[PDB]
């Protein structure tokens, strides 16, 4: 082909990425920064390399079984691109659908107005991609807020102790930033961080 | 979207606004003025003092009123996603 | 001419779109203010020097499967840049939570314009570490890693590994660490400064910081940043010298746990 | 004709999903983030991604019997931009007219000094265009004003509850963030967007 | 002549669109995202869109006057060169002619120190262009200083109460938004905007 | 484009803005003044105080006055997209 | 050899124009809509628009000296490029040689280290060019800088007048668009540069 | 381009911005000299207050000085358009 | 290329901008000083106030102090442009 | 097969250009517009011609050499390219000889792993190239970044001098480039540059 083509070659790598993981990740990040101020961080660089390598990490054993049930029983022989398509898709069927929400699929089905349903993953392909996108985002933010907490804590804190003296005209914005990162680097939770979304993704 | 409909969109919220905020900050106003008041009768004034007692009033307050405040949003919140494909027409 | 060599050449887009993700990969140290085809060079360069030699043969079969390996290598190549970035990011957060206590972080308000204040002093810090590389190599100690990369992780078949990834996912960490290592005496200070701009306060309700505090620690914040910069010099190498050690672990570690 | 060729290429699909939908979908998510502070989700992906999406499912009954009415017969190829034309617009039309204020059509019908106006291709390609595209508009700030209100309601509080206390030197459209974002999570709404976008675009 | 051609390929169709509208369209949408803050629309897609639209409605009758006049002789192919560019170009002078102010003409070509002057014809193309285009953008800058004004009288009375309550903490163009988008919908005037384009336009 | 005429623009604009702030503002004056003198006379000075019925007021103003403020805009803004072809000349 | 032809094909369309004029037109709008905020005007399209006009309207006399010149016998193609290129450098050369600094001559030639200079065409393009191109720079930011005064009078003014009273929140980046927008049409100046560019190009 | 000249520019355009801006906040300070006088002797301090006043105040100064105003950049803007083929020499 | 002359860059350009700023916000410090003090004794506090004079002042400086500051970067940017072959080596 | 061939057109001359000159030159300009704002020059036009230009001064006595040595008898065709390449490339040789560090040469002759050399020549046309590259951005930067400082000093300049008097909001950005205008031209500084990149390229 030439022109649909160069299409696919455009939107791929889009798709790739939403199909699988990494669309929750990053919002937590975007999340983290916008408390503790400025980018604090390149955002279009660092946190798109630190939210790539966890997706590999997470999402390495599904790709190892598609390889060892796809390439090299597909190189030699049996299926072709058939059950190649069944049995590498299935998995990721199966996996995206853990997560789901159970409601937002009658939702898509409800509107799409699909007849009887029997296989799950007999629930088409292009069906699951919304609802699985919503749902991560409901989860995201969900995350999002548990973040958040300690931190308002800060500033209610301080804030306090200076109404407490008359301090009512100094802007406490200013003095609460470094004691965020020094209670947030002695407490180490950078590593609570990233394995709270390591585990709690599936558990 | 005749301005009346716009109107009565506002007439609403801005209800709702009222019974939310409505008892925090009376408690506040009742606190300050009682121990204001006691800033008289052996004067004793300083500046901020009764803030503090403030701080404890508040923070009783969302403990106390709570979840029905929710459950207020909660209602209007859906109510608007409700008449949406109405809202055009 | 034909399609002859053609094919011949076709062979090296392999270890190709690995540099070539070397260098998108390693921006800040070769980056956008470059023109694209020039980055585009580099690769065509390096490989002829390193190519030959390199026992690798494979085909383009139907539909290409052999696109999954491609999935192999950029890892790689990606591995390194977003690695390096440290010792730039960690100094970029050793800026900004600096001037955050001066006239930077009025910003705090929600969208504004673009970002603003963050030339005001990091984007110095942002140069200097970038000058502190070529008294040494800023490519070449990477370019030799690759090298090594090129026998320990050969090609195609099975891939790879992971829980290496977590390791330098791990990573920082440090980074708010090597931030705050910096700019500790400076923070330090400046609370007091911004406290006792408080004390006042209770003899003198009507301060009204803006009529008062800044026009002072600006400066005080400038001073600071003209004698601390002595530190930085003896410090960065050590910044450089761990990552060196941890890519030489981790490219030594996960091929032999393959 | 490669000039008209390549040129055509430039353009060309900006306009064509121009034709459709999908415009009011995106500004109205452009405009959801405007409340709730920075750009958070990440516009470079996700909203282009659920947002193309819908319009899938959406069109998708007259996008299959495009599929049937256009490339089905071009099998042959039969005719290049003949009745693939007409019969592509015909839908396109009678779709389009069912989103178009009719009020529109006095103003451009007018305008245009027309003639005889019977049937909807009585109504020129040129004329729906531009009414079409400002109807969307309508409806699209129209919802776009029926989201804000319960955040600004939100916001009037917080801001009045610090006042209140004391407060006056707070940051208090920074500290208002987490609770927008659990009091959009908690309601499940998220949903309802997409049941309002989907049925109020047909309707 | 591949060089020539292919540079022409270049800059050609910028000048094309260059020598009939749609500037003034455009500066002027690029003056209404001023107002409202964010990018709003999706300056890559729609306003493209519109801005198209509206023009190639409006030349119409000009443009088939060059199909009919021009094109349906051109089946000869007759000749590459001579009344195609010029006879073609006669509309495009007169309509050319008709918007542009007076003064222009008596600035350029009095720098020119052209001899008697009388026919428009006799007024050669590169007299027209730059006077024609100074006047354009004489006309949308006018008009967009026409549109500001009650936004702006939006935006003074929030700041002023705001300010008035002891609000000196608030960020107030966070709050005004949603008012300046009603009072825009609530009076419709969005069509009266491209009626004023439309009517405006010729004289 | 005379600049008497983009005077004019000025001149009826400006009184615009005076007609729909006026009112609000006025009752929060009244307010603070009232309180405020109330804040003597048995003195009992804290700081905020009259703020909270300030927010009576004006939420009690949007409601009185509404829709005929609306109106006004609702005029100038037409008259505004009424003689724009007249604007360029 | 079609290796040479597409090699020059290349780059050549951008070497042209810079051979002689525009250079200084284009830097100075650049410098324009920096002022008054955002991009404003599109220079995706309109700039390359004006800036080629204005140009060609300019280097028109010199063109036609071509036109005779080189064009007419070359007609014939008389002779290729011999004393086409020679003598229709020829006013290039002192064309460019009235506008250009005698300073940066005997700079760049001092580091050349030139032998006796008499002739200007005895002074090759090699030490013409890039001192030239210098000279331009030079002027195009003199004038650059003669541009914004005004500007930042206003600017000055209202931030002053709003920091007067309380106000510190408020964004004058909006309100301080509309006058910068007034200022250029009501002392009517986009007239005042057109001729001002237009004179002292020459001199 | 003698510095010297470059330093004639700013001489001029500064004093030019004096010219502008000068009545506004002068008549702003007076205000909030005033009012602040009143808040003392029967004291009633509150915290805005006086801001109304000066938005009076600011919005008669367009009124009043107006056009002149403008009169001085229309002469200067002028004048630089005037001398730009002498600014480069 | 030593970072001990990379430092001796920082050295030299800090002071530099040490140079230049200095006064003018010193000026501004001792201004917001004198009338915060006017502030106390009778003390009628508003808010801006002192802002206003604050811009007098910082004009004022760069008529005063003007040129010789401006002489400054004017020696040591030229300076690196002298040594600019000799900082490859 | 228009893949192969439209995809080479844009290699070769690249390197062709990459040979020498023109990279240290762009990198520094580039550098230059990251300052002073936005593009704020003209990418696709200008900054690619000084570019050129300057090259095509400082090559000119290597250009010479070859057209003595080269061009002249290659008039006879007289042999396929051989001397005329490589006694082309002595000069090339030499020159590019000059200014590549040891640090390069000696570290990719190991990359190579290649055996004791004698002939600089008789490293190969290969191994030059590599190390040339590096090296000469190894010199761009170390100029480009030592450009900056003075700008960006300025910058602090202006925004505590803002910040100092409540100016909290503004762009200074924007008030910046003005300034960073002055000292560009009135220190002349531009004749400074070129007069660098003149001499302490060659030396």
């Amino acid at each position: 082909q030439t022109l649909v083509f160069i299409t696919s070659l455009t939107f791929l790598p889009a798709i790739l990425l939403m199909m699988t993981s990494f669309t929750r990740i990053i919002i937590v990040f975007g999340l983290l920064r916008n408390a503790l101020g400025t980018p604090s961080a390149p955002p279009n660089q660092v946190l798109l390399g630190l939210a790539l390598f966890l997706t590999f990490f997470i999402m390495s054993p599904v790709i190892d079984k598609i390889y060892v049930d796809a390439y090299q029983p597909f190189s030699e022989q049996k299926i072709s691109m058939q059950e190649a398509l069944d049995k590498g898709a299935q998995p990721l069927r199966a996996f995206m659908l853990r997560q789901t929400r159970e409601a937002d699929l009658a939702l898509f089905a409800r509107l799409a107005n699909s007849g009887p349903l029997q296989g799950p993953e007999a629930v088409p392909m292009r069906i699951l991609l919304p609802a699985y996108v919503t749902s991560e985002l409901k989860t995201a933010f969900q995350i999002g807020f548990t973040i958040f907490i300690p931190f308002l804590i800060i500033d209610l804190v301080i804030a306090s102790v200076l109404m407490a003296l008359g301090m009512m005209m100094v802007p406490p914005a200013t003095i609460a930033l470094p004691f965020k990162l020094m209670l947030f680097v002695l407490v180490d939770g950078w590593q609570l961080l990233v394995g709270s979304l390591a585990q709690s993704f599936y558990s | 979207m005749t301005p009346e409909s716009v109107m009565m969109m506002g007439t609403e919220a801005m209800k709702v606004a009222l019974a939310l905020a409505a008892p925090l900050l009376l408690v506040a106003l009742i606190t300050g003025l009682i121990i204001s008041i006691l800033q008289a009768a052996t004067q004793i004034n300083e500046m901020t003092l009764s803030f503090i007692p403030k701080i404890v009033a508040v923070f009783i307050a969302i403990i106390v009123a709570g979840p029905w405040m929710l459950n207020l949003l909660l209602d209007y919140v859906r109510t608007l996603f409700s008449n949406l494909p109405y809202i055009i027409g | 001419t034909s399609e002859q060599w053609l094919y011949w050449l076709h062979l090296y887009f392999w270890p190709l779109l690995r540099v070539l993700a070397l260098i998108s990969t390693a921006p800040i140290l070769s980056e956008r203010a470059i023109p694209k085809r020039v980055k585009l060079g580099l690769g065509i360069m390096i490989t002829l020097v390193i190519a030959p030699s390199l026992p690798a043969n494979d085909t383009p079969l139907f539909s290409i499967a052999a696109l999954w390996l491609a999935m192999q290598q950029i890892l790689i190549g990606i591995a390194l840049g977003f690695t390096m970035q440290f010792a730039f990011a960690a100094v970029r957060t050793a800026g900004e939570f600096i001037g955050l206590q001066m006239g930077l972080s009025f910003a705090t308000f929600v969208d504004p314009g673009s970002h603003l204040n963050m030339p005001v002093l990091a984007r110095i810090m942002d140069m200097l570490a970038m000058l502190l590389f070529l008294t040494f190599n800023g490519h070449l100690w990477l370019i030799s890693l690759l090298v090594d990369t090129f026998h320990t992780l050969p090609i195609g078949s099975n891939p790879v590994n992971s829980n290496a990834f977590m390791a330098l996912a791990r990573a920082g960490g440090l980074i708010f660490l090597n931030g705050l290592m910096l700019a500790l005496p400076v923070i330090t200070l400046l609370l007091t400064l911004n406290l006792a701009l408080g004390l006042l306060n209770r003899m003198a309700p009507q301060l009204s910081i803006f009529v008062i505090g800044f026009p002072l620690t600006l400066t005080v914040g400038i001073m600071l940043m003209a004698a601390l910069m002595p530190l930085i010099a003896p410090f960065c190498e050590h910044l450089f010298s761990e990552i060196f050690n941890l890519l030489a672990d981790i490219v030594s570690e996960m091929p032999i746990n393959n």
